[PDB]
């Protein structure tokens, strides 16, 4: 089997500052195939004023030989 | 009032245009040390800002464009076209209002053997703004004009050093954008104001000094500059009726100043980054300018 | 790496938890019959940044207040 390998999931870090919301805060990544170990993880999160959010995320497709998955995540936000 | 208003809807619509306009080594991309002579040029830029008495607006226009030409005899004159969507909102104390303008136009592009670079553009925009105001009790209302606004740009960055180097370099646009017309009968005066045809033009001259880096352990674009901007022709006239007496206003010329930006550099061509700069003079008439700062890494 | 459609949407969307004779001027929010519709052109592109997705539609159909982005951009 002969494969040609692409990109899958991207990292991202923005600050942006301002008069309205002040420097805002934001930064994650999202993407499956971690490192080639095959998993799917995804953390992101926002710094604002009067907006604060988190999540993270991890799975496990084959978890066990056959193919269960095992998956979880976690959320914040106050608005 | 009502009136003073309209000098409020041109000034911020005139920051627009100023957000309207912009560099040639930006927004055309930059005239010398590009090879592909037949290609696409962009740029998309957001912002915000106010002035005295409450009025404040975000605005971001984005454009992009190509052009098609070949090697000449010391002359890298090429042509094309391009087409830019701009979008903006903004209140006030007593009105509100948001608008798009979105445009299309050609643009000429000159580098020299000696180390000249010009770039000229013109572009016939669609813009058009929806706005409520109570004062002179009019009310909620739409309007679009059209905008035929050419602008030409020329520059000299001579080779002081390999990596660092002084540019003179000076701009103008002159545009023509028909007034507007609209009577406040529907409350029970007519409080007609009438405007016709207006051709205004603002350039600025900007003297810059730019680094070229590489490598792609920096491959930067650090470049800095102190740049004047005078209006060049204000025919923003506006004459405005009421059961007293009819009055008359008009656009004035300017001679504003600027700044520079800090870092606008980039590691691969896989990713990307850039640093902005707000130029928030509060100390003039409560002005201000509004920045960003955020960079892409991608596996 | 890139892809090209020309599209024609269908939508809608109500409640059941509503009201009509309790409000007979506020119209209703529960009828099934708003079917908004759109048709345009959409195009996908793999950049080497992530999935950019940019369309240019008209909304040949709306209901009450439903402004309209012509223009629509993202990512993913």
């Amino acid at each position: 089997y002969k494969v040609k390998e692409r990109n899958t999931g991207c990292f991202n870090f923005g600050i942006g500052y301002g008069t309205e919301s002040g420097v805002s805060f934001q930064a994650g990544v999202q993407q499956d195939n971690w490192l080639g170990t095959g998993y799917a993880v995804g953390i992101n999160g926002t710094k604002n004023d009067y907006q604060t959010y988190a999540e993270l995320s991890v799975t496990n497709p084959y978890f066990t030989v056959d193919g269960v998955s095992l998956g979880g995540r976690l959320f914040y936000n106050d608005f | 009032e009502a009136t003073r208003n309209a000098a409020a809807l041109f000034s911020v619509d005139y920051k627009a245009f100023l957000n309207e306009v912009n560099n040639l080594n930006k927004r055309m991309g930059d005239l010398r040390d590009i090879n592909g002579e037949a290609g696409a040029w962009a740029r998309i830029m957001s912002g915000t800002g106010s002035a005295s008495g409450g009025f404040s607006d975000n605005y971001t226009h984005v454009q992009v464009g190509v052009d098609k030409k070949h090697e000449l005899d010391g002359l890298d004159l090429f042509t094309g076209f391009t087409v830019t969507h701009t979008d903006s909102s903004a209140s006030a104390d007593v009105f509100s209002g948001k608008t798009k303008s979105v445009g299309a136009g050609l643009y000429a592009s000159a580098m020299f053997d000696s180390g000249a670079y010009i770039d000229l553009i013109g572009k016939y925009v669609h813009h058009d703004n929806e706005y409520t105001a109570t004062f002179a009790g009019l009310g909620t209302r739409d309007y679009s004009t059209h905008s035929w606004y050419a602008g030409a740009e020329a520059g000299y960055r001579y080779h002081v050093t390999e990596d660092a180097w002084i540019e003179p370099q000076a701009e103008l646009v002159y545009g023509s954008v028909s007034g507007k017309q609209f009577a406040w009968k529907d409350q029970g005066m007519h409080l007609s104001m009438k405007d016709k045809d207006y051709n205004p033009l603002i350039g600025r001259t900007g003297v810059d000094v730019g680094k070229s880096f590489s490598g792609k352990d920096w491959k930067v674009t650090a470049r800095a500059g102190l740049g004047y901007q005078f209006d060049l022709l204000a025919n923003g006239e506006t004459v405005l009726r009421d059961a007293s007496g009819e009055k008359r206003i008009k656009g004035e010329k300017d001679s504003r100043m600027l700044m520079s930006v800090g870092l606008n550099a980039e590691i691969r061509d896989n990713v990307r980054f850039g640093l902005e700069f707000e130029k928030s003079a509060f100390g003039k008439y409560n002005v201000d300018n509004a920045v960003n700062a955020n960079f892409r890494y991608c596996f | 790496s890139v892809r090209t459609s020309f599209f024609w949407d269908m939508g809608t969307v109500w409640d059941t938890n509503w009201d009509s004779s309790q409000y007979s001027g506020y119209p209703d929010y529960s009828d099934p019959s708003n079917i908004r519709m759109s048709a345009g052109i959409a195009l996908q592109w793999m950049s080497p940044l992530g999935p950019l997705v940019f369309s240019y539609a008209q909304p040949f159909k709306k209901y009450d207040g439903d402004k309209a982005e012509q223009f629509q951009f993202n990512i993913g």
